[PDB]
């Protein structure tokens, strides 16, 4: 997205916010690189974030935002419906249901792929 | 689908913030 290539990235904190380990040690006492929120800089092991290997690869190439920082990729807002924002299971971008193309009135069932990822 | 709300729950809680600051120092 043109607006992801444009917001600067915060200084990463080299500690997992969930388990307090570093890149040297996750919850299984194995090394694992962190991913860091572009807006707040806080970090997590992909395994602590419960991300699949495939999702992990994709988010490391994007201006990834944590759960609380996530803004809608269409309207750039969080807003009153923030908590019901959908997260793409391919790239982890957020979309309000009403901001999807086409707009949705009910929550999708199962794994959900966003308008950017779907072919 | 995952939402912000359901992802918050399914991920599990963050560690106590005082413990994170203690490790950051
Ligand atoms: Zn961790
Ligand atoms: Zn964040
Ligand atoms: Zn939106
Ligand atoms: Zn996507």
């Amino acid at each position: 997205l043109p607006h992801e290539k444009d917001k600067p990235v915060a200084e990463p904190i080299p500690i997992c916010s969930f388990c307090l380990g570093t890149k040297e040690q996750n919850r299984e006492k194995k090394p694992e690189e962190l991913i860091s929120c572009a807006d707040c800089g806080n970090s997590g092991h992909p395994s602590c974030l419960k991300f699949s290997p495939e999702l992990t690869v994709r988010v490391k190439a994007l201006r990834w935002q944590c759960i609380e920082c996530k803004t809608c990729s269409s309207c750039r807002d969080q807003g009153k419906n923030a908590d019901n924002m959908l997260f793409c299971d391919s790239c982890d971008r957020g979309f309000h249901m009403e901001c999807c193309d086409p707009p949705l009135t009910r929550m999708p069932k199962g794994m959900w792929i966003c308008q950017i990822c779907r072919p | 689908a995952r939402t912000k709300q359901t992802a918050r729950k399914s991920t599990g809680g963050k560690a106590p913030r005082k413990q994170l600051a203690t490790k950051a120092a």
